[PDB]
């Protein structure tokens, strides 16, 4: 309930500084798509530096081909 | 593996939106 919502909220705050270090411009965007998925991997990802630049690596080009979908139509 | 490019912006401070 509102426990897990404060708990998803933290996890933003524990995040988003490693992805405004890694990509500053885009970090907002980053750490909402990474805050969808669940919180075993999110806890895992602020241990191993590695495990997160994957997939921030990952979201950065899930934006990038939705970017181009979107260019496609107008 | 499924991300969302339409998923809601985190901006520290204030609540973020799609919260459940």
């Amino acid at each position: 309930p509102l426990g897990s919502q404060e708990q998803k909220q933290m996890l933003g705050e524990r995040l988003f500084p490693l992805i405004q270090a890694m990509h500053p411009t885009l970090a907002g965007k980053i750490t909402g798509m990474l805050l969808e998925i669940d919180n075993s991997e999110l806890l895992h990802m602020l241990e191993s530096p590695e495990s997160l630049r994957s997939k921030v690596d990952e979201a950065v080009a899930v934006l990038q081909a939705h970017q181009a979908k979107e260019a496609a139509q107008k | 593996s499924n991300l969302n490019p339409n998923a809601p912006e985190f901006h520290p401070g204030v609540p973020w939106k799609g919260l459940q």
